[PDB]
């Protein structure tokens, strides 16, 4: 057990309900108007909590 | 600690009977007394066995 | 102290390896390759501190000190 | 399974090698060259639930913290070298010790114990051995043809032959002295051997620099007193009785705390 | 999950604890220089809920107004630092301290600790040490040809050799005495090593200013009363009792509530 | 109690771990503000009434004092917000965080 | 660890029993049979003779029993017990609760 | 079912099978050189649950995570392979060891066994047989009208004949010895086999190489203290009810699922 | 009690073993007769030890 | 005092490399590279202390202090 060492870190976004639109396979993505504020891709956010 | 005793009381039987067949022989040309010796049983130190 | 515990990060111990050319004559400069000797993870952006290159007969012959670049 | 039962199941073991070692001591009340035992007991651990001395506030220390203790060890049964009386066999064989020496004897593997038992027998060769068989150092040979046996104060063995107005020399007996003497390995049959807490072995002759002296005629008894023994039964009896009894109040705490 | 159950595991736990500094101090009956603890309880906290003293009405005030008590906790336990009864072994290296002093052993650590246990021993180099091997302070060497050793009421060491009239000084036995005698840290063995509680140790000779007196061939035995632990044990008994039959009320009213 | 964004929380569960680095954090591994190092001979930790952290080092008569666990205390406790992970982060009806000495 | 074989009064040195001190005790693993195993929380095993260097002393002729009280865990138990009695309860209030409202 | 009482379930056969190594003990409490039994207990399974260590934040580490224990099984017996008490049964024909050696017989299917029990008898063709009648090894044929047998402390056998003042050698008693004692696989019959684990059989003469001494006319008893088994049949009794109290409120617990 | 009574036993025994000895060298030229002194061994002024 | 804890964050333990230019004359200036050497996270803004920089023989040939300038 002392081999265990970080590998990667899980993208964490933080976004409101007015920002995101669910697409027809039920993922959900950026609205236009949010898209073009908050650029193509979120940001991580380093304060999300899993 | 029971068999401690126990030899105990197996040696002061043997003295005593010792004594006894002195006693008996009085009065006994050519009769020499008799005398028992003991010694411990001692294992290994910081333990008896009688 | 010699009872301590020291637990680095930045850190990695490594061996580096080169060619001795030719005619080469003292204060000229040579490639070096870097690699790691144990449990780490990546030298992707380190420094390498003074090394003396030795050779067979265990001799200095260079002395090695550089950015290492890792092609990413 | 609970503290107070270990403590108590310490207790209870700690008696009875206190009276293993009374009964023991009463056994052998009448072998002659014995030594009596003294069992020591010292503290078993000390849990520091409150540790004595902490800084509680910054200015205000707790004296004597909650020290809960375990129970109770033996360190050792040490040996209680003292001179035990003497007494009058009148048999040219039979020698008393003095002082604090010891006799040396060689063991049959070769090795060499030591023992303060003082009856000897001459075998079948004509050397003196202790009673168990053991040839006595220095291997003091007695002739066949000998009238009386002397043995003085300074361990001179003398023979007197038939018909002749001077005796014969035969040996020389020496004791043994060690600087420790409870710290030797006994091994039985009234049989000593060196240990490492024993120091060495220092020979000396009876009379000079520490050696006891010799009598002939005379054998040393137990040391053990009967009465002390008695008197230590009876306070042995009743601790471990109390002890038995802090077991089953213990126990009745574990019955009455399951059925609730 | 209900606060009548915290307060009685916590007097089950203290109780438990009054039983384990009972065994204790039985386990240790025949162990010479040992002190008997006992253990000493508080409460814990109390729920505020209304604040006493408080304007009950503007011209009158909460009388004693609602305290809610928590359980109990221990807060430490004591030594009893009394003069353990003395008993006569007959011994020329066991010594007894009348007095509040205390020997002084090196540790193989090189630490200091201290004990009042007498029962002393020579070692296979002459020096005086404790029944574990303990080197004691100050370092009495006893030479090789020693025939007897005298501790006076004063700590001095004397040997007395052969032909030689007048007794060969070879020690001075010192004792240690606190400030705070029951603050030590008991680490077993006979053992006490000082703390910041304990204040700092006062080297003083067996006779002066406190230290007691030294006597040979005597051992200072434990001074625990025995019929005062059986009574305390029936003690702690019903008071386990008691919060066992506390606790298993709660667990009967709780079942009441489940079945609603 | 330092979150790893590099703000502070506020908890009341008392139950800490010295991690390998000594340092005292809670049983989520978050480290306890501000910190108390634990050496690694220390035989006996006591954290005494007023919060003093001293160990007990071989061969010392004397402790060593490690450090001081000031506790925070707000003015309105019922404001704080309650983020999860037993740990209470402060809100505009519980400001004005102020660290104290215990019993001070 | 000294040896005494027949004959010889002297003792005969064979080996040396050396204590391995965490810094962090209960970062260790529980590996089954009686065993831990180091981990990142219980890093730099170190060697070192008992009774030096905070090590403990060793005991022979005597066994480190288990330190389970006896008492706690009954009491623990009482109260595991009935949380899961009123914890069901609320299970159950749910669903009755459930099944009214789906009724209608 | 529920972990908690395959757990529970697991703690009272670990009890059951410690009830039965004590009660073993207690039924051989006559039998001769019969070596007390111990019970030793590992932790089962752990299951992991959360990584202990592992990377809770970029800079900060998971301390002690969730390790769920399993039950508990014995991991193996261990004899205390140590003197037991002498005890004088004034018999020529039965021999006691005093050290570490065992007597070598033949069973009937050719392979040897060892035994500590020195109960032997004389068959009707003379050779030294056990008390069920196993040969000996090796030998020891006695002669026909003997009038006395004589086995010294190195295990020489001697037969005194009528009208010859000189005793005859028969045999030689010699004793086995092991690297590891408690690896010999027990049989019953106070026998015990070679294995793999209990090292090579050592032959060697009594008093040479560690092997122990004979004493004609005593038996060796065996080592059980029963003071100890008291208070372990107290332990197991106590750890069983607290078990079954175990399994008893998984029961309830599991009663209470079934209801809802 | 039990070891300021075990006192007083210990110091009749040597009293008695006193007068044995002088009764024993009743016939000894040159011989003095011994006697045995006791003192109490009080410790505060309300505990006696014997 | 030799007993206390001090348990920073602002402090890094670095290694400072460089190079003695040819006919290097007292007074003049030249670059150096820092790189941390133990469990830092980051030397952004940091500013580096008086450090002698010392040759293969040992000896101070600069003396280096200044600003950190890290990408970004």
């Amino acid at each position: 057990p002392n081999t265990v060492a970080p590998v990667g870190r899980l993208k964490l976004v933080k976004a409101e309900g007015n920002e995101v639109q669910r697409s027809d396979d039920g993922l959900f993505r950026l609205t236009a108007e949010a898209q073009a504020e908050r650029g193509a891709v979120l940001a991580a956010d380093p304060s999300i909590r899993i | 600690s029971f068999s401690q005793a126990v030899s105990g009381l197996n040696a002061a039987a043997t003295n005593l009977d010792v004594i006894g067949n002195n006693i008996a022989n009085s009065a006994t040309y050519g009769f020499k007394s008799g005398t028992a010796s003991f010694a411990d049983m001692f294992a290994g130190s910081k333990v008896g066995l009688g | 102290p010699t009872g301590t515990n020291m637990q680095l990060k930045n850190v990695a111990a490594v061996m580096v390896t080169a060619s001795y050319p030719p005619f080469a004559r003292q204060g000229q400069t040579i490639d070096v390759v870097v690699s790691s000797m144990g449990n780490a993870k990546s030298l992707r952006g380190g420094t390498l501190l003074m090394t003396p290159l030795k050779g067979v007969d265990s001799q200095v012959y260079a002395l090695a000190q550089g950015n290492i670049l890792v092609g990413g | 399974m609970i503290s107070s039962l270990w403590i108590a199941k310490t207790g209870l073991d700690a008696q009875q090698t206190n009276m293993d070692v009374i009964a023991n001591n009463l056994a052998n009340v009448s072998t002659n060259g014995f030594k009596r035992q003294r069992a020591v007991f010292e503290d078993l651990l000390y849990q520091t639930i409150r540790q004595p001395g902490a800084q509680s506030s910054e200015q205000t220390t707790l004296p004597s913290g909650l020290q809960i203790g375990t129970g109770v060890r033996p360190v050792a049964t040490e040996r209680l070298h003292s001179q035990g009386n003497l007494s009058q066999t009148n048999n040219s064989k039979d020698v008393a010790i003095k002082g604090q020496g010891f006799f040396q004897v060689m063991l049959p593997d070769g090795t060499s114990a030591y023992t303060r038992d003082g009856s000897f027998q001459v075998d079948q060769n004509g050397q003196l051995v202790t009673a168990g068989g053991f040839q006595v150092q220095p291997a003091i040979t007695i002739p066949a043809n000998a009238l009386s046996i002397t043995i003085g104060r300074d361990g001179v063995v003398s023979v007197t032959q038939q018909g002749q107005a001077a005796p014969v020399q035969v040996g020389q007996l020496n004791l043994t002295t060690f600087m420790n003497d409870t710290g030797l390995e006994s091994i039985g049959e009234n049989l000593y051997i060196e240990t490492q807490s024993s120091g060495a072995p220092n020979e000396s002759t009876p009379g000079l620099n520490g050696a006891g002296l010799l009598y002939q005629g005379y054998v040393e008894t137990s040391n053990v007193n009967v009465a002390e023994e008695l008197v230590n039964m009876i306070q042995v009896q009743r601790a471990y009785e109390i002890n038995s009894k802090a077991v089953s109040t213990t126990d009745q705490m574990l019955q009455k705390l399951t059925q609730l």
